[PDB]
């Protein structure tokens, strides 16, 4: 596992020492042969894991989610070369070192043979993000979405730790195998009622739930293009990881816990998608359609059964590529029109085609059209909870049906209709627009064709 | 099979109206096109014809049955009433569009614009043409059976399709004859239903769509 | 003398059947006249704007910012705790939650005491 | 063809009527299955002669592997990680083997029934027999496990399952 | 010349690929081209295995 | 489409046979200059349906609040050529 | 290659009332002292070869009498040569 | 249907209902009763493989007629000598139907007329 | 925004809105791709009732046609081998009842 | 369209709106030409029965009860002309239309193509550089103090001058732009 | 063997050539829809076939 | 693709002969073939097989006994 991490150290040394109009291009450069490195972690083995050290190992949840987060970081890199031109050379020095950082800390999390060092690196993540959201973000309400974004996590996270150094003076251990081979049923009690809580909730809060959700559109909006594109494709999902991590010691009570959270996803990924037909703002749609697939993520898990793992894998993968690329498509208007309002600017599909088949595109992958990843993981999850209640389904549809629609609805009022007369600044798409959606879409058309790959270790 | 083929060519006879009436779609502004423009008119006739399930043409292989299967079959009678009623009405919808659209005089713009010498145009309407008048006997005769036939019937039960077809032309002819009169009344209620499509789309495109999207923005 | 119409909240008065506008008073004419004027100058100085031939962006408009900051970030600062509002929240975040519950519960309580009791013919099912 | 065992994979007899032509009429599919023999299946062999001959010019072999028998969890010791260890990797192996099993019997039943036609109702009772048999068993095994299964956890319904098979037995016999 | 190149590159090429793997690559794996079994009637000579099937009842036959 | 690229003058000469048809306006004393109100004693109602003559013919329809001050038959003409911007 | 080929106008002079239904509207209008102030502009669709008309009966019996004949020959042809 | 008319506005137990028709035993009527034949085996109806509801006892001519479309296929008009038989042998079907229909009908009449009977000379 | 005059010289032509002028809290409710309040010729009350009318009538008269249905004057259809025992579903040793047909 | 709007409807205007609304509707009833030619008729001998009424209170009562029979009467299912913003073709070539200014961001290698047309193209900058500056002078004084009273427009007045913001109105993409 | 395969999938693969051509030249010149109508007519006339066979 | 057919304005199109053939031609192949077919198959329209009257068959056949045998 070393071999993918002392890159990304190397990465450092890199950055500081390159010229003054060169940053750019090495780190694309070398970032993008990280990520041609971790693509070895694909391959995997029905057995156990690939156990690397006693520090570190891999398996078929961790894998996608390693190559998913080595691959984001030349598209990040791609998407902030533009607003952050007339910055001085030391300031776009450490903000490439903060998503260095991210990623290095997100690589060590999900590796993390032990849970005290998943925890220690699972926090780490917080600071270069809060750093980001905080310091390159245009609008004033950042700062008051930093401390959301920090105080709700840590809020669910602090008692977690509690109960892990619990767990290590009953059972005597944390490594993750030794966990699994010597789990023991927890009785129905209220000590194990309060553990199962302060183990469950700080996970709760990342994904997140609903009602626990009110930091999520803040920070998405709030944050540099870089930064919402990393909230939304992966620090959302180390949540999800968390949880199918832990769960092996929390039966049986799960069983009769998990109530009071799955309708509150059930209903919730129902509230959340009415809210996104009528939104202003097309970052606040994004993310509150971030939400409900999130919450839907939250029932698979919380159902526990092979099917739900695999269609809640699938799932969080393909919701992390759809989701950076419309926030990539909204941040490519939002640099022309200074708004960040869907109404303003109209008809752009006569001014810009390509950019509105790329629209169209992302649109279609967001509405969950067939044979894409993001269907297949709606429809295992959907089955499985069809298999738990046969009355989900109706839920689920409802869901469904409001999908399709607030997606058509940001296709149609955005590039459709009649131009607005008084925009006259809109020029035609750069090449480098165009190759960051190129580089968005092309792996999930392309992962399509070998699901096998995200469909995780109960494949 | 047989609808694919006899609906296409009535949609290329309307499209080809329509473009030459200078993208005029409402009946009301298209006269008199029987002489005007006879291939459209010819093309029209044969397909309305096999619509409404004249014998030999391919409606009849596939109508026909369908109405004596439904007669006799353990079935609601309200149901076989509607069939009844239905294939009636079609005649009827039928007997409208030829009427309104080839009979009368012209009343559209002065400045004449009817073409159809293309050989497009008539290539791809005299293909459907072609199997509109063929296609279901050739078919029919050419499938093994795959159902029990309807061998015997008693005769008003065997001429029902028919009798209603026949019901409707007329019925439809005498109450459009009724237009050239130089008399004028207010519309009924049942006209309104009928033209207001039931009013289906009004109170469930109004109705439903609001009391959600306020929500959606009130409450969620 | 004819049926008359009866407007609703979806299906509005026609403007020709207004009452309001055949009650003409110099308050009225007044009142129009001065609609008319502010209209007039806010289209000519979107107007005077619109043909500048330097200008090279967006016409910032002061109604799109008032209307998104009033939907978006102008709402807590003026709720205010109301029995209505109390009700209604409670109503519409609590009902539906414990609603769902009770009918999850039921069936998948009724599924275990039919599969405990053994007849439900799970045969074939082998994926879940 | 030998790539497939035909026990494994059993096929009826496949009897074929042969033609008999009632009228003078030539048909129109022979002469069209012949040109497209002519036309399509003879360049289509050639190049596939051409390729055959070429992969026996180099030949080489690959092997199945062998995985030998270890000591199953019920003869585990409490605490021995390492023997648990082993006892995991063969259920594991046993399960993948198993859902292969279930593959091939549901193989057989859509075989049956795309090839006996408007029959299958009657023609097909030993293949759908043989996967209700299947399908028992494997249920009976794996079912409600959950996406934490183990083979404690298979062990322990065993375990319930017997215990009650025994009561419902021993309350028989003293009814 | 146009509709000889035409159906030369459109119909014989992709037709040619089609036989080839079907032919040597999906039927070499079992099951995975299913035929229905042809209709066997009375006085069938059968191909296979040169077996004729008996004629029928002799039913009454009239009208 | 096939529709032909119509000029002014077919624009005037349409317009002056619409209005030859009129019988209540004389052929001889009408001009493209002559008022209706006043040059022909023409009434207001008059006018409207001589606008929805115009509408019929060319197959457009022309909004009230313009139709109302179109007076004359070579105003007509330039509204018709400046609604379907007609080059010469 | 479009249409450019100056059509020019008819005369106004040759639309008269006369002969069509227009007229039977101009005789109803003066029974109640009211003249059609318009009746001439219309008269061009009841003129030229838009003055003669077709029954639905007609209309439906659009190629009867071809088809009929071509029927009779081939009936008769059919009769001859069975017949043999 | 007339009958529908006659069970829903006149009499129901009056006339036969076809769910549980026939009500009566075949011997009732007459003590002959010919059984029906089957031409076509099982092994043959099978092979033809026709259709579950088309194995009637019209299925001999349906396999002659499937014989005749197999063997000139071309000639799709060839055989219809073949087509009139199975239609011919469905019409006797059919009319079969309608005789025990209105056997079962009478037989139902005379019942009710004897009960009628019975009670009248039991109020004698 | 559907009933706003479609001949006025808006700046905002599809939306049909002024630069300036104040904007519904509803905008996005009305654009015209969704609910409109424009007057229909016919009543909003009267519609309703006329519709629910003729759903609620022809539900009835779809179980009255039910409760009465309609047939014709034969006997149920008759199958030669024990009803088609073995061909439908099979158990070939349990020896059904035999069924036997009536010929007439 | 073109016209400006005024700050009410006159009577005598709401009486011609209704005369052309009930004539149309009319129309639309009756498809045949004689019968609305005799039904027009009718309708303008009615409407011109009242004609020379003096008193406002009864005018004003009338066209109130012939708006409510129109209302009762309105054929719902009207013709509208195919460009009407109701007909079937209201909007067709909107999607087509693109602004002027898009051509200010054509490579060079496609203005090499069509070079006269973008000569003129920079004659009409330069018109309408000097024309903007002359036309913000004339509006200022010739607007009247606090605001204008309504939008209209004045024409040109001296001899070099053009109409104030013209530019917008007199480059239009077309009617039908392909 | 049994060209029915084979024909009733070169049918269904014939209909998807414009659509990975409509990157070429082809795709913008004049000729695409006369090339998309030969390739459907194409398809057609070979599908004819399977339909015989069943027969 | 077609040939040079110009407006009229208030007077009858132009019409081509080949147009007016071809219509008259495809109109009379419909009614011959309708003819044809049904002279041919007259059985079809009108049915083959009469409806026998159930009220017209005898006693006998029906089994009834003079309602006293039982
Ligand atoms: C079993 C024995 C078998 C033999 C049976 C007898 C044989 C036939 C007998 C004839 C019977 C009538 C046939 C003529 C049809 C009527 C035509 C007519 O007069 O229309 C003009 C007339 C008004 O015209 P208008 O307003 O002056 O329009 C001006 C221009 O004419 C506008 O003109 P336009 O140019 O715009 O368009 C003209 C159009 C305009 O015409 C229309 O407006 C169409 C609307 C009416 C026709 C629809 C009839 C279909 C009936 C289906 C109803 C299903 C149930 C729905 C119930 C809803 C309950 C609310 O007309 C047409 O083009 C053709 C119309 C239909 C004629 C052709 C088809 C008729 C044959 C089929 C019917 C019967 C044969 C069945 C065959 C099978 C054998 C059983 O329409 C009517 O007045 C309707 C009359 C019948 C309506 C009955 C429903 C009333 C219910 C009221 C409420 C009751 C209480 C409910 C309580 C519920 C509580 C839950
Ligand atoms: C804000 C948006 C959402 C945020 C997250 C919300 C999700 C967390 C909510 C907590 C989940 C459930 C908590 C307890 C579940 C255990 C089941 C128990 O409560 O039910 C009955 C328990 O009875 C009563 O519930 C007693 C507890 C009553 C006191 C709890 C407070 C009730 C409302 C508190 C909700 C506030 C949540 C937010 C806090 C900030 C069962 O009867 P009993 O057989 O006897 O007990 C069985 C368990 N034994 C065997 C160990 C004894
Ligand atoms: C269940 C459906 C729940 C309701 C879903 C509504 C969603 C609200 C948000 C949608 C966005 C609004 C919208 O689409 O605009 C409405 C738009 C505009 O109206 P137009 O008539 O087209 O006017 C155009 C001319 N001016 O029209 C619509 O799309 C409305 C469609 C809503 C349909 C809802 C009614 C569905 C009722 C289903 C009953 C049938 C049950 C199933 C029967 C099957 C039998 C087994
Ligand atoms: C986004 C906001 C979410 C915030 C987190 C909410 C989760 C709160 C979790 C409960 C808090 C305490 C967790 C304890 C950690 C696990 C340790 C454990 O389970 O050991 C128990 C100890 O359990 C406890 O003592 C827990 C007591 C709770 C004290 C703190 C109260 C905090 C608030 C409780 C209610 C809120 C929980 C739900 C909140 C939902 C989110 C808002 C047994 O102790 P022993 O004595 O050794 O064994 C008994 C046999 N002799
Ligand atoms: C199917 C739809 C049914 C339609 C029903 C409608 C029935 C309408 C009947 C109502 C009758 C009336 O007008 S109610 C009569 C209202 N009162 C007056 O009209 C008095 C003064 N009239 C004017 O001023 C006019 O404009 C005039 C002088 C005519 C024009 O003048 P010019 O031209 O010089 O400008």
């Amino acid at each position: 596992m070393l071999k993918i991490i002392i890159p990304t150290t190397m990465l450092l040394p890199m950055t500081w020492m390159s010229k003054h109009n060169m940053i750019w291009i090495n780190a694309t450069v070398h970032s993008l042969l990280i990520s041609l490195i971790s693509l070895s972690l694909l391959n995997q083995l029905g057995e156990n894991s690939l156990n690397f050290s006693l520090t570190f190992f891999s398996d078929s949840l961790s894998a996608p989610l390693l190559v998913l987060t080595t691959w984001l970081l030349p598209l990040m890199l791609m998407a902030s070369q533009s607003h952050l031109s007339k910055e001085t050379t030391t300031r776009k020095k450490l903000y490439i070192t903060m998503l260095i950082l991210l990623q290095l800390f997100l690589i060590m999390t999900f590796t993390a043979t032990e849970l005290i060092l998943f925890y220690i690196l699972f926090e780490a993540t917080l600071v270069p993000t809060l750093i980001i959201i905080t310091r390159w973000g245009n609008q004033t309400e950042r700062l008051n979405a930093g401390l959301y974004f920090l105080f709700y996590t840590l809020a669910g996270s602090l008692p977690l730790l509690v109960a892990l150094v619990y767990i290590q003076n009953t059972t005597g251990s944390l490594n993750f195998l030794i966990i699994h081979y010597w789990s023991h049923p927890l009785s129905n009690s209220w000590s194990n009622i309060f553990m199962w809580l302060a183990c469950i909730m700080a996970f709760m809060v990342k994904m997140p739930l609903y009602g626990l959700h009110l930091w999520l559109p803040k920070a998405h909006v709030e944050a540099p293009i870089a930064g919402s594109m990393v909230l939304a494709a992966v620090l959302l999902k180390l949540g999800g990881y968390g949880m199918m991590r832990i769960t092996t010691i929390l039966n049986p009570l799960t069983n009769y816990m998990a109530y009071p959270f799955l309708m509150l996803s059930m209903w919730g990924m129902i509230m959340t998608s009415s809210i996104c037909l009528r939104q202003t703002d097309l970052k606040s749609l994004i993310a509150y359609s971030s939400v409900s697939h999130m919450a839907l993520v939250i029932v698979a898990i919380m159902i526990q059964t092979p099917w739900s793992f695999m269609g809640a894998t699938a799932l969080m993968i393909a919701h992390g590529l759809t989701s950076s690329m419309l926030f990539c498509l909204a941040n490519t208007n939002y640099e022309r029109v200074h708004s960040r309002t869907m109404i303003l600017a109209r008809g752009l599909q006569t001014l810009l085609p390509l950019m509105a088949t790329w629209w169209l595109v992302a649109s279609l992958t967001n509405l969950a059209l067939p044979p894409s990843i993001n269907l297949i993981g709606e429809l295992f999850i959907i089955t499985a909870s069809f298999s738990w209640s046969n009355i989900t389904i109706i839920l689920m549809g409802m869901n469904m049906m409001i999908t399709a629609l607030y997606s058509l609805y940001m296709l149609i009022t955005t590039q459709r209709g009649k131009y607005t007369h008084h925009i006259n600044n809109i020029k035609p798409s750069f090449t480098r627009e165009n190759a960051l959606m190129a580089l968005h879409i092309l792996p999930l058309l392309l992962l399509t064709l070998n699901p096998k790959m995200i469909l995780g270790p109960l494949y | 099979c047989m609808h694919a083929f006899f609906k296409a060519m009535l949609f290329m006879c309307s499209g080809s109206i329509i473009h030459s009436l200078n993208d005029e779609q409402d009946i009301r502004k298209m006269g008199g096109l029987y002489k005007a423009m006879p291939f459209t008119t010819t093309a029209l006739i044969i397909g309305s014809l096999a619509l409404t399930g004249m014998p030999y043409l391919t409606g009849f292989y596939s109508k026909d049955l369908i109405i004596e299967a439904v007669n006799m079959s353990y079935t609601n009678a309200w149901a076989l009433l509607m069939t009844l009623i239905a294939t009636s009405l079609t005649a009827a919808y039928s007997t409208r569009i030829i009427f309104f659209a080839f009979l009368g005089k012209p009343r559209f713009p002065p400045l004449v614009l009817i073409n159809e010498n293309n050989p497009l145009l008539i290539n791809s309407i005299k293909r459907l043409l072609i199997g509109s008048i063929f296609a279901g006997f050739i078919i029919s005769n050419n499938i093994p059976p795959m159902t029990v036939p309807n061998t015997t019937m008693p005769l008003y039960m065997k001429m029902t399709a028919l009798i209603v077809t026949i019901m409707g032309f007329m019925l439809a002819l005498e109450l459009n004859n009724t237009t050239y009169y130089l008399k004028f009344k207010y519309p009924s209620q049942t006209y309104k239903f009928s033209n207001m499509l039931g009013y289906y789309p009004s109170i469930m495109h109004r109705l439903p769509t609001y009391h959600n999207l306020s929500m959606s923005q009130k409450s969620a | 003398s004819f049926p008359k119409y009866k407007p609703s909240r979806l299906a509005t008065l026609p403007a020709t059947l207004d009452p309001a506008e055949y009650d003409i008073s110099p308050e009225t004419r007044k009142a129009q006249a001065e609609r008319l004027a502010i209209r007039s100058r806010l289209k000519r100085e979107y107007l005077l704007q619109y043909n500048d031939p330097n200008r090279l962006g967006v016409i910032e408009d002061p109604a799109l910012i008032r209307w998104t900051y009033a939907r978006s970030a102008n709402i807590y600062p003026n709720f205010r705790p109301t029995p209505k509002t109390s009700l209604l929240g409670a109503l519409f975040g609590i009902g539906p939650l414990f609603f769902w519950y009770y009918v999850f519960k039921t069936d998948r309580d009724k599924k275990e005491k039919l599969i405990q009791e053994g007849k439900l013919d799970q045969t074939f099912n082998i994926s879940y | 063809p030998d790539s497939w065992d035909k026990d494994v994979y059993p096929e009826p007899p496949r009897r074929t009527p042969a033609p008999a032509p009632q009228t003078s009429l030539p048909n129109p599919v022979t002469y069209l299955t012949k040109i497209f023999d002519l036309l399509v299946d003879r360049p289509v062999t050639l190049a596939r002669e051409f390729i055959e001959q070429q992969h026996a010019k180099n030949r080489y072999y690959y092997y199945h592997r062998e995985f030998r028998r270890v000591p199953d969890i019920t003869e585990c010791e409490e605490k021995d990680i390492l023997c648990m260890f082993e006892a995991e990797m063969q259920w594991r192996r046993d399960y993948k083997v198993d859902q292969e099993i279930v593959n091939i019997i549901q193989e057989r039943l859509k075989a049956c029934q795309q090839r006996e036609g408007e029959s299958y109702r009657q023609n097909c009772a030993k293949e759908l027999e043989q996967f209700t048999q299947v399908s028992k068993a494997f249920q009976d095994r794996y079912s409600d496990l959950g996406a934490h299964y183990s083979a404690r956890k298979c062990l322990a319904k065993q375990k319930q399952r017997m215990l009650a098979e025994r009561k419902a037995a021993k309350e028989a016999a003293a009814a | 010349y146009r509709h000889s190149i035409f159906a030369v590159t459109h119909v014989l090429i992709p037709v040619w690929i089609i036989h080839y793997y079907l032919k040597y690559h999906v039927t070499a794996k079992p099951y995975t081209v299913v035929e229905r079994k042809p209709r066997i009637f009375p006085g069938d000579t059968i191909l296979e295995t040169g077996e004729v099937i008996p004629l029928m009842k002799e039913f009454p036959d009239q009208h | 489409s096939d529709a032909p690229p119509l000029t002014l003058e077919a624009i005037k000469d349409r317009v002056l046979y619409v209005l030859k048809l009129y019988d209540k306006i004389d052929p001889e004393k009408l001009s493209v200059n002559s008022h209706f109100m006043k040059d022909l004693g023409l009434d207001s109602l008059d006018q409207v349906e001589i606008i929805m003559a115009m509408e019929d013919e060319f197959g457009f329809e022309i909004p009230d609040i313009d139709a109302e001050k179109l007076m004359c038959p070579q105003e007509i003409v330039d509204y018709i050529a400046d609604k379907k911007d007609v080059y010469e | 290659e479009h249409g450019h080929s100056k059509m020019e106008l008819p005369d106004y002079k040759q639309w008269k009332i006369e002969g069509t239904p227009l007229e039977t509207v101009q005789e109803k209008l003066a029974a109640r002292g009211l003249r059609d102030p318009w009746g001439r502009n219309e008269a061009w669709r009841y003129s030229g070869g838009f003055a003669n008309n077709v029954s639905f009966v007609g209309a439906l019996l659009k190629g009867f009498k071809w088809g009929f004949a071509a029927f009779v020959v081939a009936v008769g042809a059919e009769y001859y040569l069975e017949s043999q | 249907g007339a009958h529908l008319a006659r069970r829903y506005l006149g009499d129901a137990s009056k006339e036969p209902d076809p769910l549980r028709m026939p009500t009566f035993p075949p011997d009732y009527g007459f003590p002959e009763r010919k059984e029906r034949e089957m031409v076509a085996t099982q092994q043959e109806m099978n092979d033809a493989q026709l259709m579950l509801q088309q194995r009637d006892y019209c299925a001999h001519y349906l396999i002659q007629l499937l014989k005749c479309k197999r063997d000139s296929f071309p000639n799709f008009l060839a055989c219809k000598h073949e087509q009139h038989d199975w239609d011919y042998c469905e019409h006797l079907d059919y009319v079969k139907r309608m005789k025990e229909f209105e056997r079962e009908r009478r037989l139902l009449q005379r019942k009710k007329r004897r009960e009628q009977r019975e009670a009248e000379m039991a109020r004698g | 925004q559907q009933e706003r005059d479609p001949w006025y010289d808006w700046d905002h032509p599809d939306l049909r809105l002024n630069w300036g002028e104040p904007i519904h809290w509803d905008l996005d409710m009305y654009i015209r791709n969704r609910v409109d309040t424009s007057p229909t010729p016919v009543s909003w009350n009267t519609m309703c009732k006329h519709l629910f009318g003729f759903v609620a009538f022809m539900l009835f008269m779809f179980w009255v046609g039910e409760i009465y249905p309609s047939y014709q004057p034969v006997g149920p259809k008759q199958y030669p081998y024990n009803d088609l025992y073995l061909e439908r579903g099979g158990d070939p040793t349990k020896e059904p009842e035999p069924v036997v047909h009536y010929e007439i | 369209a073109f016209s400006a709007p005024a700050a009410y409807l006159t009577h005598q205007q709401k009486v011609l709106r209704l005369y052309k609304r009930a004539l149309r509707h009319l129309e639309s009833w009756c498809v045949h030409r004689d019968k609305y030619r005799y039904f027009a008729c009718l309708m303008r001998a009615r409407f011109d029965e009242h004609k020379n009424e003096k008193d406002m209170v009864k005018a004003t009562q009338l066209l109130r009860q012939a708006e409510e029979e129109f209302w009762y009467g309105q054929h719902p299912q009207p013709y509208i002309f195919p460009e009407s913003p109701g007909g079937t073709s209201y909007e067709r070539y909107e999607c087509y239309k693109v602004p002027e200014w898009c051509l200010d961001d054509w490579h060079p290698s496609e203005k090499a193509m069509y070079p006269d047309y973008f000569a003129k193209r920079e004659q009409w900058k330069r018109l309408r550089r000097e024309s903007w500056e002359r036309e913000v002078k004339q509006l200022q004084e010739e607007t009247p103090p606090g605001g204008p009273r309504t939008e209209a427009l004045p024409p040109a007045r001296k001899e070099g001058d053009l109409p104030p913001l013209w530019w917008h109105i007199v480059t239009r993409p077309r009617e039908r732009p392909m | 063997m049994n060209p029915f395969a084979s024909l009733t999938l070169t049918t269904l693969t014939i209909l998807t050539i414009p659509i990975m051509m409509s990157n070429s030249n082809i795709y913008k010149t004049n000729l695409y829809p006369n090339y998309v109508k030969t390739t459907v007519s194409y398809a057609f006339t070979l599908s004819l076939v399977p339909l015989l066979m069943f027969m | 693709g077609g040939v040079h057919i110009e407006p009229r304005y208030r007077q009858f199109p132009q019409l081509t002969r080949s147009q007016l053939i071809q219509a008259e031609f495809f109109s009379a192949t419909m009614w011959f073939w309708i003819l044809w077919r049904f002279w041919h198959d007259s059985d079809a329209v009108l049915g083959h097989f009469p409806y026998p009257d159930p009220s017209q068959w005898t006693d006998e056949e029906l089994g009834i006994l003079p309602d006293d045998e039982d």
